[PDB]
């Protein structure tokens, strides 16, 4: 049980608590370079690279240069290395800050200032106006009356509206002071650390009594004080027990599903590679007993028995096969994903010109991932929402308004700018005053509210709890009714520049099932008007008998409800004199606890908004970002199924489900209720939701499904199978109120029960959990803090630029990867196997076919080009095309390019196209090639003709493969073969190439190896055209 | 973040490029036009290499009841075998005299290393310091093997002498030059003699023959020209073949000053003088007599091949049509 000792430094210090910096960081100076342990064991191609470098070292056992495979081993291991130095050292610039940052504690004696990382539980602090929380703290004191404080929970849920949190009576009349919070000593028995943000249960022992306490009295690592001069707190968690840092997950090291699934694809080739030279090592014990031993031109002294003899080209036969696996392709891939990368920071469609923010690829391992994604977890505010909510239209009285018919807002000196109202008639209307009811309308708005003045540098500025009112509020300064500020019992107004100034007597306080809130206003003059505002539903049941205007107003309703605008119905009323005095009495003695003083205050409440009159109906209009709607049915078409994970209200998170048509009215929402009856109905017994399409769960809700011995765990695995199955089925699914560690349980609940590929997109810190656990991270620039941006392996400041991101740059760097590894695995297979059928023709004394020279440019000079350049600028159809054929990211989630079928397809063909380059040369050599005194049929020229047709063939099987025919890769296709037959006739070898048999049978081995693979794939397109060959026909 | 990125055609992906479709129009040709292209070479290397007269005697003598089965044995180290062929048809122009060596790996890794390649080329420096590459005939007992390794080692040193059985049965010898059989960049470039010196004997100064030659390098043959590491002889036997069956050119038989072939049809008998023994390893010593054709040699698997490939591509274009009208 954690137990905290005010201004006591030794209290634990006779491990538990944690001081209060923090770390991010996974290296320090020292242990980096131990960071190969995570690059060759997770990568076997690693490990096996490194055999071949001690394999090669020996002398007894060697057949190639072993300093040709540390020069490219350094390079693969080297730039993971140094692309996870730069991504630690940013890790570590960001941690220094947030440890750096200022605040004041109580030291002995006095506050003096003292950084967050000598905060230490129990030491009290405090914080100014706009200053963030150092620690989960106890709110002690403010600077404003009832020690009462407003934080801005910006981090905890993406939200910029004010939180309300009261501190204890006990502390609040006796700590405000600096001197009595030295001399405080208060003990508290909380509950131990946990990630849970809404609920805290503990108490305060102090003056020989113990108050409990709550989430309001506790403030927040992850917040910004606010409307406040100054507050106190002691802290209570600190640096990782923090309920911010416990709501976070590690940074794992991401890697494709290609790069996983190569892992088991190139396991084959190990046990082939290791097989085959078993195999041929066996052959050579046979060989050498027999013939090899008496064989006397063999005689070479050191006599090695036969098994022996076979057992060292075992060996020897792996560095000569050792390409099958070449240590190019895991040097290649570098190149083709720095490149694929490099193409989404140059993309000028998604670049945003006003903010000047293009693209950024921040991490270039994963970039043909973008081609496999089945879900999108996204933030609703500030990813689908641009955090503006403004005040659209209104229905003043009967007339709707706002409707573009016939601003500059220079007339009051009050006008922000903020509001974009277009309508003149509104403006004419209110100058001239022809009708009251307008005057009333927005001076409603500047009243009935709970807005906060800011006053700072002479700007009128707006902060507020609830997003809503402010817009009311900011839309009623514009019109000329500014809301200039408020004392306790009294609220000030301007009217068209005039000052006016009400004594407000009793303010209705506004809850979830009160549904609307109210305003005793009392006149100068001494009319008393309450001011009523909330939903339609409540409001209209009521009203008094003679409103004419309530179906009028019903109907803009509907019309604000077609347009998904939020609509809050505005009365008033004209209570008497001594009407109020007998309730004001009455009122005063509801205020007192007495019993619960819910019943007392609600059936109060209840009798003071009866007999009102109706003005109308605002519209705030919750702004999308341009493109957002567009973006989820484009990508909807691309069979990807997108979760909204956000910390709003359930109302908020529904509505914009709305707005951008992830709900519809065909959809039949399922709430948090319905499914609990589902999930448990299920476990007592393809889920009916695959009908209601919808999905709407409350955290709170998702606790008690996640339910977060033996037995127990069992019901854990099976409950949470449950749900996900029933999630992933609905159409929409919005988790709301869900806490940062929330929005990645549900990523991985998706990632672990249906191995899905998931991407997280999101703004803030609230996203920064789900986006360092999904596949691939997405951050929306746009927030001053940058750590979505800082933490996502991609980054762009609009949301429609997802479209670009997945049906352009992911369907293509797929495309373009899996082409690229089937070629290069190809080319290789083929180039390796040469040397194993040759084998069956000296003994299978391991005897490479090509010259020394060949082996080591083959994937340098000769092939290295072709296909960087095939990884690079390989398009099936057009961008437009990618955009207007969404069916098409269907070719990459289902696996579809790359797979065991496809890889050994490779390899088949690789195997057949090695024996073709070998055995019908060996036709040609066996007998006799054009010979006389100055004639090939040596080794050197018998290796020529393989070598020569080993190059024109791979050379000309890139050039089927690469569909997007550029300069640079017809240069590169046909230089390669230039370049071979370049280097080999002097800029002994240019012998066996200047003899027409020579040069027929190169031109047999190229043709043999090439028209089958004509034949096949024009019968595989013709019978089986696939989507990307339909649309290029029909191009 | 930065700046606006540069509207180029590289960096935006928008690079002009020709898409190519596989079109059933472009595909039929290119089998039907190589299958219309290899057919005519193929019937011209078939018929090409059928015209080349071509004899090979085998007198390794391994089976029985042939007049050379003496030297398997050679108790007298000079062994001389006779073996009689019959000529049907005279040999016309240029007649190259090659000899054979079956199932004897001369592409074995243990072998085809084992030279070294700098002192062949005249490198004083490992004249008298073979490398290890040659290593298990570096030195013979004290001093270093000037052509060192198991290539210059084992190398074929039978004589073989073509005799003309004439009309009077008196045998009439046939001229047979040792000189140009082999290229001219390995006598002139690949192999040298020591630099210095007029005379092969002191160049070769402090340098054993090889344990298996009977006579060191420095009188492979008389003409200056043609000894030393520029032996004709010993140059085309150090150019290693590519598979166990083999054969390498030893002498040549000029165009005759007159008018009748230089091979007449008839009885003709070799005069080999048995060295080389092969059949420990069963392998097959065999001479090879053969006349220049004006396109190479004769390789008939060339002509069968492009008769089958160039008629699989035909076909192949045939179904290709076929199917392509189904599917039109
Ligand atoms: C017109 C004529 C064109 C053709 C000529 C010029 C082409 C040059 C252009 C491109 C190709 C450049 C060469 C890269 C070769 C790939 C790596 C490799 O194969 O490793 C090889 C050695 O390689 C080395 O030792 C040097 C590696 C240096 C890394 C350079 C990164 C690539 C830069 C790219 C710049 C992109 C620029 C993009 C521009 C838009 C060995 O690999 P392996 O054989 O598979 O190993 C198996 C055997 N082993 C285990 C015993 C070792
Ligand atoms: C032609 O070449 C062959 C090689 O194929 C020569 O036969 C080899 O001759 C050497 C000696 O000249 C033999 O080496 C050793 O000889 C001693 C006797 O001096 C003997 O005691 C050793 O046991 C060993 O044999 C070598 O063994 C032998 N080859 C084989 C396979 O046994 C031949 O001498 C050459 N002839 C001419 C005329 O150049
Ligand atoms: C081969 O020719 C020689 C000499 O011409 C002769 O002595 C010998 O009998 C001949 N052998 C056969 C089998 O005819
Ligand atoms: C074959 O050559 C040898 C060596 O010159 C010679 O002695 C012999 O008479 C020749 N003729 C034969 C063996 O018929
Ligand atoms: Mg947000």
């Amino acid at each position: 049980t954690w137990q905290v000792k005010a201004n006591d430094r030794k209290y634990h210090e006779q491990s538990k608590y944690a001081n209060n910096a923090i770390k991010t960081y996974k290296y320090n100076a020292f242990t980096f370079i131990p960071m190969n342990l995570f690059e060759q064991f997770k990568r076997a191609a690693n490990l096996y690279f490194l055999a071949l470098l001690i394999l090669q070292a020996v002398p007894q056992i060697s057949t190639l240069a072993w300093y040709t495979t540390l020069v490219p081993l350094l390079v693969v291991l080297g730039v993971t290395a140094i692309k996870d130095l730069v991504d630690d050292v940013a890790r570590h610039k960001m941690d220094k800050e947030i440890n750096n940052r200022t605040c004041e504690v109580i030291k002995d004696g006095r506050f003096k200032v003292a950084k967050w990382k000598e905060i230490q539980v129990g030491d009290v602090i405090r914080l100014k106006k706009n200053d963030f929380v150092p620690a989960d703290i106890l709110l002690l004191s403010s600077s404003e009356p009832n020690s009462l404080c407003y934080v801005e929970t910006a981090e905890l849920d993406g939200e910029t509206n004010l939180k309300f949190k009261m501190s204890l009576e006990i502390t609040d009349q006796y700590l405000q002071r600096e001197d009595t919070l030295a001399t405080f000593d208060g003990f508290i028995e909380c509950e131990e650390p946990n990630n849970r943000l809404d609920k805290f249960t503990g108490t305060l022992f102090w003056r020989n009594t113990s108050f409990p306490l709550d989430a309001d009295k506790i403030l927040l690592r992850g917040c910004v004080i606010r409307n406040t001069d100054f507050c106190h707190g002691l802290v209570i968690f600190a640096g990782a027990d923090t309920k911010i840092m416990k709501n976070s997950g590690k940074t794992r090291f991401k890697r494709t599903k290609i790069d996983y699934l190569m892992n088991y694809m190139v396991y084959t080739i190990f046990v082939v590679l290791i097989l085959l030279s078993a195999g041929l090592a066996i052959g050579h014990a046979y060989w050498e007993a027999q013939v090899g031993n008496s064989s006397w031109y063999l005689y070479d002294g050191e006599d090695d028995t036969p098994s022996y003899r076979g057992f060292l080209i075992f060996w020897g036969y792996i560095i000569v096969l050792n390409t099958m696996v070449p240590i190019s392709l895991y040097v290649s891939v570098e190149v083709i994903r720095l490149g694929q990368s490099h193409f989404i920071n140059w993309d000028l469609q998604m670049y945003y010109a006003e903010k000047d923010t293009p693209a950024k690829a921040r991490t270039t391992t994963l970039n043909e991932q973008l081609g496999q994604i089945h879900y999108i977890f996204s933030d609703k505010t500030g990813t689908l929402t641009q955090n503006i909510m403004t005040f659209k239209k209104c229905c003043i009285n009967g007339q709707i308004y706002g409707d573009h018919r016939d601003v500059d807002f220079s007339w009051n000196t009050y006008a922000d700018g903020k509001l974009a109202f277009y309508d003149h008639y509104l403006i004419e209307q209110i100058q001239s005053g022809k009708e009251p009811e307008v005057r009333q309308f927005f001076f409603l708005l500047a009243v009935c509210h709970t807005v906060m003045v800011d006053r700072t540098d002479g700007q009128l500025n707006y902060q507020a709890a609830s997003p809503d009112e402010g817009a009311l509020v900011n839309a009623a300064r514009n019109f000329g009714f500014a809301f200039l500020a408020r004392t306790q019992n009294t609220i000030t107004i301007s009217e068209l520049g005039t000052e006016r100034t009400y004594n407000v007597l009793a303010i209705l306080d506004f809850n979830s099932d009160r549904k609307r809130m109210s305003i005793i206003v009392r006149t100068p003059e001494g009319n008393i008007k309450l001011y009523c505002k909330g939903a339609d539903t409540v409001i209209y049941e009521r009203l008094h008998r003679m409103n004419p205007t309530k179906q009028e107003t019903q109907d803009a309703l509907d019309i604000f409800a077609n347009e998904t605008l939020r609509t809050l119905c505005l009365c008033y009323k004209e209570i008497e004199e001594k009407e109020f005095t007998e309730w004001n009495k009455k009122f005063m003695a509801a205020s007192v606890a007495s019993t619960n003083r819910d019943e007392a205050l609600d059936k109060v409440y209840e009798e003071i908004e009866k007999d009102l009159i109706l003005l109308g109906a605002t519209a705030i209009e919750d702004k999308l970002q341009d493109g957002v709607p567009e973006t989820i049915s484009k990508l909807a078409k691309a069979d990807i199924k997108i979760w909204v994970l956000t910390g709003d209200k359930k109302e908020t998170a529904e509505n914009i489900g709305f707005a951008c048509e992830l709900l519809t009215e065909d959809t039949t929402i399922c709430y948090g209720e319905d499914i609990n009856s589902l999930l448990h109905a299920r476990m007592e017994n393809f889920f009916p939701p695959g009908g209601n399409r919808a999905l709407i769960i409350t955290g709170s809700w998702l606790n008690e499904i996640l339910l977060e011995k033996r037995r127990l765990e069992a019901k854990k695995e099976q409950r949470q199978k449950n749900f996900v199955d029933l999630a992933c089925e609905c159409s929409a699914v919005i988790c709301c109120r869900v806490t940062p560690k929330q929005k990645a349980m549900v990523v991985d609940l998706v990632k672990r029960y249906k191995k899905a590929i998931t991407l997280a997109i999101g703004d803030g810190a609230n996203d920064v959990n789900m986006i360092k656990t999904a596949h691939i991270g997405v951050g929306i620039s746009g927030q001053e803090g940058m750590q979505a941006v800082m933490s996502s392996d991609y980054s762009f400041a609009q949301f429609r630029y997802l479209q670009r991101l997945l049906l352009v740059h992911g369907r293509w760097s797929y495309i373009r990867m899996c082409k690229f590894l089937r070629y290069f695995f190809y080319k290789n297979f083929a180039f390796t196997l040469v040397h194993f059928w040759y084998s069956f023709f000296n003994g299978y004394s391991a005897q490479t076919a090509y010259e020394d020279w060949f082996i080591t440019l083959y994937n340098v000079l000769y092939t290295s080009l072709p296909v960087l350049l095939m990884g690079l600028l390989d398009q099936d159809v057009s961008d437009k095309l990618s955009l207007r054929f969404p069916g098409l990211y269907i070719v990459g989630q289902r696996d579809l390019l790359f797979n065991y079928k496809r890889f050994f397809v490779s390899l088949l063909h690789g195997v057949l196209t090695s024996m073709i380059l070998f055995f019908i040369p060996l036709g040609a050599y066996l007998q006799t090639v054009g010979q006389d005194g100055e004639a090939p049929s040596d080794y050197q020229s018998f290796a020529v003709t393989i070598a020569s047709a080993l190059v024109i063939t791979v050379n000309f099987q890139i050039g089927l493969d690469t569909s997007y025919w550029t300069f640079v890769n017809a240069f590169s296709i046909f230089g390669s073969i230039a370049l071979y037959f370049g280097i080999m006739f002097d800029f002994t070898a240019s012998n066996a190439l200047r003899q027409p048999y020579i040069w027929l049978t190169i031109i047999l081995t190229v043709a043999v190896c090439l028209l089958p693979v004509v034949a096949i794939r024009f019968l595989s397109m013709t019978i089986w055209p696939s989507e990307s060959d339909k649309i290029q026909k029909h191009r | 973040k930065t700046r606006r990125p540069d509207n180029t055609a590289f960096k935006q992906q928008r690079l002009p490029a020709w898409q190519p479709i596989l079109t059933a129009g472009t595909v039929l040709p290119i089998f039907f036009i190589i299958g219309l292209i290899f057919i005519p070479i193929g019937i011209g290397i078939f018929v090409t290499s059928n015209n080349i007269r071509e004899i090979e005697i085998d007198y390794t003598g391994t089976e029985p009841s042939s007049p050379c089965n003496k030297c398997l044995s050679p108790d007298v180290t000079p062994c001389f075998c006779t073996i009689n062929f019959t000529l049907e048809k005279s040999f016309e122009g240029n007649v190259f005299m090659y000899y054979g060596l079956s199932n004897f790996y001369q592409n074995h890794r243990r072998y085809v290393k084992s030279r070294d390649d700098s002192q062949l080329n005249g490198d004083s420096s490992a004249l008298l310091n073979p490398s290890k590459e040659c290593e298990p005939y570096r030195r013979n007992e004290d001093k270093p093997i000037a052509p060192c390794g198991a290539i210059a080692n084992s190398m074929f040193n039978d004589t073989l002498e073509l005799f003309l059985i004439g009309n009077d049965s008196y045998p009439i010898p046939i001229a047979l030059k040792k000189k140009g059989i082999a290229w001219w960049t390995d006598k002139n470039v690949k192999f040298r003699n020591p630099p210095g010196g007029d005379n092969l004997e002191e160049r070769f100064k402090g340098t054993t023959k090889p344990v298996n030659w009977l006579k060191p390098v420095y009188m492979l043959d008389s003409d200056p020209d043609n000894n030393g590491f520029i032996n004709e002889d010993f140059i085309v036997w150090m150019r290693t073949a590519a598979l166990p069956t083999f054969r390498k050119l030893y002498r040549l038989i000029e165009r005759k000053s007159d008018l009748h072939p230089t091979l007449p049809a008839g009885r003709y008998s070799l005069n080999v003088t048995y060295n080389y023994p092969v059949h420990y390893f069963d392998g097959r010593k065999r001479m090879i007599l053969s006349t220049i054709s004006w396109m190479g040699g004769k390789n008939p698997f060339l002509g069968i091949a492009y008769i089958a490939v160039g008629s699989i591509s035909f076909l192949l274009g045939v179904v290709l049509l076929v199917i392509n009208h189904k599917y039109r």
